[PDB]
RNA sequence: AAAUAGUACCUGAAAUCGUUAAGAUGGAACGGAUUAAGAGAGAAAACAAGUAAAGAGGGGAAAUUCUCUUCUUUAUUAAAAGAAACAUCAGUGAUUAAUUUAAUUUCAAUAAAGCAAUCCCCUGAAAUUGUUUUCACUUUCUCCCCGCACUAAUGUGGGGAAAACUGGCUUUAUUUCUUCAAUUAUUUUUUUUGCUGAGGAAUUUUAAAAUUAUUUGAAUUUUUCUUCUUAUAAUUUAAGUUGUUUCUAUACAGUACUUUCUUAACCCACUCGUCUUGAAAC
RNA sequence: CUUGGAUAAGGUGCCUAAAUAUUCGCUCAUGAGAUCCCAUAAAAGGUGUUGGUUCAUAUGAACUAGCCCUGAAAAUGGAUGGCGCUAAAGCGGAUUACCGAUACCAAGCCAUAAAAAGAAAGAAAAAAUUUUUUUUUAGAAUCUUUUUAUGAGUAGAAAAUCGUGGGG
RNA sequence: UUUUUGUUACUGCUAAUGUAAAAGAGAAAUUAUAUAUGUACCUGGUACAUAAAUAAUCCUAUCAC
């Protein structure tokens, strides 16, 4: 939290969990960008979530729909409202918190060359025990009128190629270099050398 | 007359003589023997074993008899209900 | 001082005076806390305030 | 002079007694009725020919040698001008970070404590605080933003405890330079200074 | 290549406070490395230095520091409570202090 | 809260203000206590107006000092002012309001004769 | 004299409106606590007595002698105060590392020598406490037979043997190879640190107590803190904070210091008066 | 009226100061559950799962009680306080640390109540060189020093104090 | 659409500053969780190799003139 930007991929996360540990970061001041929300996990099947949803779809002012609960339903802008939930969000300071927080679906351009980190202590892998039944928030918005599914994966197919082929450049590269770092280590002055060899460099 | 600063009476060595006129001799003769005590390292601590073989062995016969017939007689009344729940 | 503090340990013969010539003690909070002044010592709960018979001085210790 | 309660043995050293007050009612009197006082004991790591880091001047980051302890507790250094541009400085202990290298520990050097030592003697610490007449020269300068700096830096320069500081400072650099040259990774050493990276803890090091 | 650190990074949280009452005369303070209470305990007698900048010149110069002290642990986690000269005031709520290393020991 | 310069501690600064001030106009800032049920400030509800007490008092040795750290004493012609002379260090003068320029003149040229401070000695000319 | 005293004519408040300037402005506005950023004012504590040479005045005493003071320059000189840092002491807390002597069925290890094999310190099952007698109670990385690779297992299922490596007990001298724990009772110390400093004793801040260095004698714990004010001096641990440097500053109101307004933030805040068991009240 | 320390009731996933603490069990809900007052649920059922008792040669039964489920239908759109939570952030225990009052403890100050005393009086310091210069040199009885404990208030009662037109 | 110095008689003015966050604010495979990734060959399979408290790590920084 000592960092000018911090790039999450939501692959593999609890919803909840990951919304909570979002927004205390937000509150001490931290800019947070989050992608691949379409990846995100809940702990509960599908239909039971489904009806969850069908229930938040039928709370509407009765005199005139156009104000009042507004049903957003891109899996971004789903984590955004669920993050929303858990801040101060009426005064100014937990209004600034609120804006320091950007969402995407796939992974855009500024991003899709950063580093991305992840929260262990918020996966799907080391919290929900094996015979649990979960489901994926892209399926689940997908059911209920997002539309783009599809083409998100296609374009992470080929974002998956462009890194590999990024990745074979890199191992490359570290190779030719270590060879390079292990002749020079005979032209050193021998306690140089003992000294770095002590330390295991 | 006017009031003063309320002084520690266990931890300032003058007022702590002032209300108990016993306690420098006290405390001198605890010192002395502590550091006669810690000056014994691998000099006295070695007999200090021997005693243990001295007495140990004279109260050992005793406890283990007391505690032997406890548990006997735990184990007597176990056996005597067993029996007349039959 | 330290003849008050013979005839408070023991029941010396001057207990009564003794006893009354002191201001009533007033003392901190425990610095750890209590468990529950609600429920008694003898109580298979927390608890606090049966008889606690020489553990006494483990608390008054805590609030000196 | 010395006291000793509960075998403790505080040392003890002369005070004057200077403040003024009111007294309840009639003419005032002087408020301290002390005549003595305990001194300061240095923390188990100040030894003479220690290194150090400077933590606070114009000077930060810079490491120095220990010569001195001045008798009114802080303590004189010399990192020796002639190899890092540190001169005859007093600062306070407690502005200090001090390591565990010494230099008189190498062999090259150990030999050099006793002339070391005798330099340092004449080392004192009235010599530290500069007259009332060089402040009052130096201030009258305020009644061109260039030539006050130098005129400033003139007037320091004629004051004797100036000039017989500068020349023990030049003896010691003259007496310890060439030694320390032969080592040369010590010598680069001392002539950088100590910044904080990250991923150092600064609860975990030492130094 | 210039400008030696020789302080510790940190943010100031808010008050020391319950829910519902403010309680301005100490402050809460996250440093960067310390996460549990016996870490923090190293540092509890630091000076602490708070420098921010203004748009009119006071006295030659447009930065201005306010200076305080590390008192105490915030329990198990690695926060410390502090206290300085003047309150600081509530516009500073995740800007950043430097935790000195001045009164070495 | 408190404002201490020397050895004078004043333990409040800001005013107590008449409750309902700032919304009626016709309600002037001068403190009345309120009676009345329902108040809310004769109540001591949190988040309104305070009451003054005597807890607030100041020191005995330090009541009626001025940041001068000396008494005041109002004057109004040059011969009642001949007290000060036995006590010229606790003391300082102040000019009334309705003395004419001519009378101040000779007052302030006799209280510096005196070696005795005015507060005021600026006023008509 | 004065017309912002022009006949609706002394003074000329509040409600309400105009002009200019400076701010604020996502479905009320004001407010309490606390600070910050701006703007306007300010020297009576928020530095310099005095000395020396003039220049201009104003008084007192014995129209000539001495003496006292206020202003203006010029050049010389101290003192005092507030704040910060470091240190010393005292009062009240946090934090870490130990310790004397006892009690209360504790243990574990290194040499050698031995005792018993379903056997041992234990535990179990049968034949009011004490005693006696039977049968069970170990697995090994060994062997044999059957299944012949059968197992989750770099092995395994069923049935038989042996051994005392392992486990238990006994003699002895060991305890820095290693152990000497835990909980109470009773004593003595230590690392790093936060907050506070009321008072000012013309004769109780004294007496006493403690300390240090010379002494006059006796003990015992036999000693560089061993006791018993059985003689003089000093000191504080007694008898509620003292010191050293720096800055403000070689200033006369400056962007610094004091103060009053304006506008933000963080926490909080229903409309008063009244009758009523009960009022923010539809 | 304040400064600092440590608590009670209750809490420690975010809102919100402090445990995504440690150590044992139970529970899957196509209308789960979430602790005084307190903001509803029953008779009768279950071949869901987990423990226990009693009978019959390694199966067959009969009972018992914990969580879960059926029984369970209303009018604007809505409420374990919200988000949410299933290697719990749920239910029943245990072991520690921590956060948290105008209540507790140590210190300063204001007022109220009581108390110990007082109606005979004399030189202290600093700055300058063994003479000058500053500050003080007290004695008002409903008064002056010093000490301890205490402080909520409608109807109602009393004392002290502040201001206005006239008179001596 | 380079750079240097600055933003310390009057009519509203006619020269003109801000910051919710600099002090190395360093770091681009993918996938699984009762397992993975790379290479070679067949048409997912076979063989070999490599990680497995993997940020508890790598990179970068003082040698002036
Ligand atoms: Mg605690
Ligand atoms: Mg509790
Ligand atoms: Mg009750
Ligand atoms: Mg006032
Ligand atoms: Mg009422
Ligand atoms: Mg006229
Ligand atoms: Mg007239
Ligand atoms: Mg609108
Ligand atoms: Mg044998
Ligand atoms: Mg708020
Ligand atoms: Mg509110
Ligand atoms: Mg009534
Ligand atoms: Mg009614
Ligand atoms: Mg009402
Ligand atoms: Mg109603
Ligand atoms: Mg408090
Ligand atoms: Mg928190
Ligand atoms: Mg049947
Ligand atoms: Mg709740
Ligand atoms: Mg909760
Ligand atoms: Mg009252
Ligand atoms: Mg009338």
């Amino acid at each position: 939290m000592y960092k000018k930007e911090y790039v999450i991929d939501c692959k593999g996360h609890l919803l909840g969990r990951l919304a909570s540990l979002i927004a205390k970061e937000l509150l001490n001041g931290q800019r947070i960008v989050a992608v691949r929300c379409e990846d995100i996990n809940i702990s509960g099947s599908l239909y039971r979530n489904k009806l969850k949803y069908q229930e938040f779809l039928r709370l509407r002012t009765n005199t005139n729909p156009k104000k009042g609960p507004l049903h957003l339903r891109e899996p971004s802008k789903i984590l955004w409202r669920c993050v929303r939930g858990m801040l101060p969000h009426k005064t100014y300071k937990g209004q600034l918190a609120l804006k320091k927080l950007k969402v995407c679906v796939g992974m855009p351009y500024p991003y899709d060359k950063k580093k991305k980190y992840v929260l262990p202590s918020a996966l799907r892998a080391f919290r929900l025990k094996k015979h649990r039944r979960y489901c994926r928030l892209g399926t689940l918005s997908s059911r209920v009128g997002w539309n783009y599914d599809t083409l998100v994966k296609k374009n992470e197919v080929l974002r998956k190629q462009v890194s590999k082929a990024y990745y074979k450049k890199k191992v490359n590269n570290l190779n030719e270099k270590k060879e390079i770092k292990t002749e020079a280590l005979n032209l050193i002055n021998p306690e140089q050398r003992q000294v770095l060899e002590n330390f295991g460099y | 007359k006017k009031r003063l600063q309320n002084k520690n009476s266990l931890t300032n060595f003058a007022v702590r003589c002032r209300l108990n006129p016993a306690y420098k001799l006290l405390r001198s003769l605890a010192v002395l023997r502590m550091r006669k005590s810690i000056l014994e390292k691998s000099k006295n601590k070695k007999e200090k074993r021997v005693q243990k073989q001295i007495q140990k062995k004279e109260l050992q016969k005793i406890n283990h008899d007391y505690y032997k017939g406890v548990a006997k007689a735990v184990k007597k009344k176990k056996k005597r209900e067993e029996k007349k729940a039959k | 001082i330290e003849d008050m503090v013979y005839q408070l340990y023991t029941c010396g013969p001057v207990f009564k005076k003794v006893n009354n010539f002191l201001w009533a003690f007033k003392l901190k909070p425990p610095r750890k806390g209590f468990k529950a002044k609600r429920h008694a010592f003898n109580e298979p709960r927390p608890g606090d305030w049966g008889n606690r018979e020489a553990h006494i001085n483990e608390l008054i210790n805590r609030m000196i | 002079k010395h006291y000793n309660v509960k075998g403790k043995k505080k040392v003890l050293v002369p005070v004057n007694a200077k403040k003024t007050i009111n007294k309840k009612y009639f003419g005032r009197k002087v408020a301290s009725k002390k005549k003595y006082v305990v001194q300061r004991k240095l923390r188990k790591s100040i030894e003479v020919g220690k290194v150090a880091i400077i933590l606070t001047g114009k000077h930060m980051g810079k490491r120095c040698i220990i010569t001195k302890i001045l008798n009114s507790g802080l303590l004189a250094v010399v990192g020796p001008y002639e190899i890092n541009g540190v001169p005859l400085k007093r600062v306070d202990s407690r502005y200090l970070v001090v390591t565990s290298t010494n230099i008189f520990n190498f062999e090259n050097i150990a030999k050099l404590k006793d002339d070391f030592l005798n330099y340092a003697q004449d080392i004192d610490d009235d010599s530290f605080i500069k007259t009332l007449e060089i402040k009052k020269k130096q201030k009258k300068l305020l009644k061109f933003m260039n030539n006050v700096i130098d005129k400033i830096k003139e007037i320091r320069k004629e004051d004797p405890k100036v000039q017989k500081l500068e020349g023990i400072q030049k003896d010691i650099g003259s007496l310890l330079k060439p030694e320390i040259l032969k080592n040369k990774v010590f010598a680069h050493y001392l002539k950088s200074k100590f910044t904080l990276r990250n991923d150092m803890v600064l609860h975990k090091m030492k130094f | 290549l210039q400008a030696v650190r020789l302080y510790e990074k940190g943010v100031i949280l808010g008050y020391k406070r319950s829910q519902r009452n403010q309680d301005p005369n100490f402050t809460l303070i996250s440093i960067k490395n310390v996460n549990t209470k016996k870490h923090a305990q190293f540092y509890v007698g630091k000076r602490v230095a708070y420098v921010y900048r203004t748009t009119k010149h006071h006295d030659g110069v447009k930065i201005k520091c306010i200076w305080g002290k590390v008192c105490r642990t915030h329990g198990n986690s690695g926060v410390i409570r502090a206290k300085f000269k003047t309150h600081i005031p509530p516009k500073a709520f995740g800007d950043r202090v430097r935790i000195l290393m001045y009164p070495s020991n | 809260a408190v404002k201490k310069v020397g050895k004078i501690i004043k333990k409040r600064t800001k005013k107590f203000t008449r409750f309902q001030s700032n919304r009626f106009m016709r309600v002037k800032p001068a403190w009345r206590k309120p009676r009345g049920i329902d108040c809310r400030v004769r109540r001591r509800y949190k988040g309104t107006n305070l009451m003054p007490s005597i807890g607030y008092g100041s020191n005995k040795k330090t009541k009626f000092l001025l940041p001068n750290n000396k008494y005041k004493y109002v004057v109004k012609n040059v011969k009642e002012m001949e007290p000060l002379i036995m006590n010229h260090t606790k003391y300082c003068v102040q000019i009334a309001h309705n003395v004419s320029s001519k009378k101040r003149k000779q007052i302030i040229e006799r209280a510096k004769q005196m070696n005795v401070s005015v507060i005021n000695a600026k006023a008509r000319l």
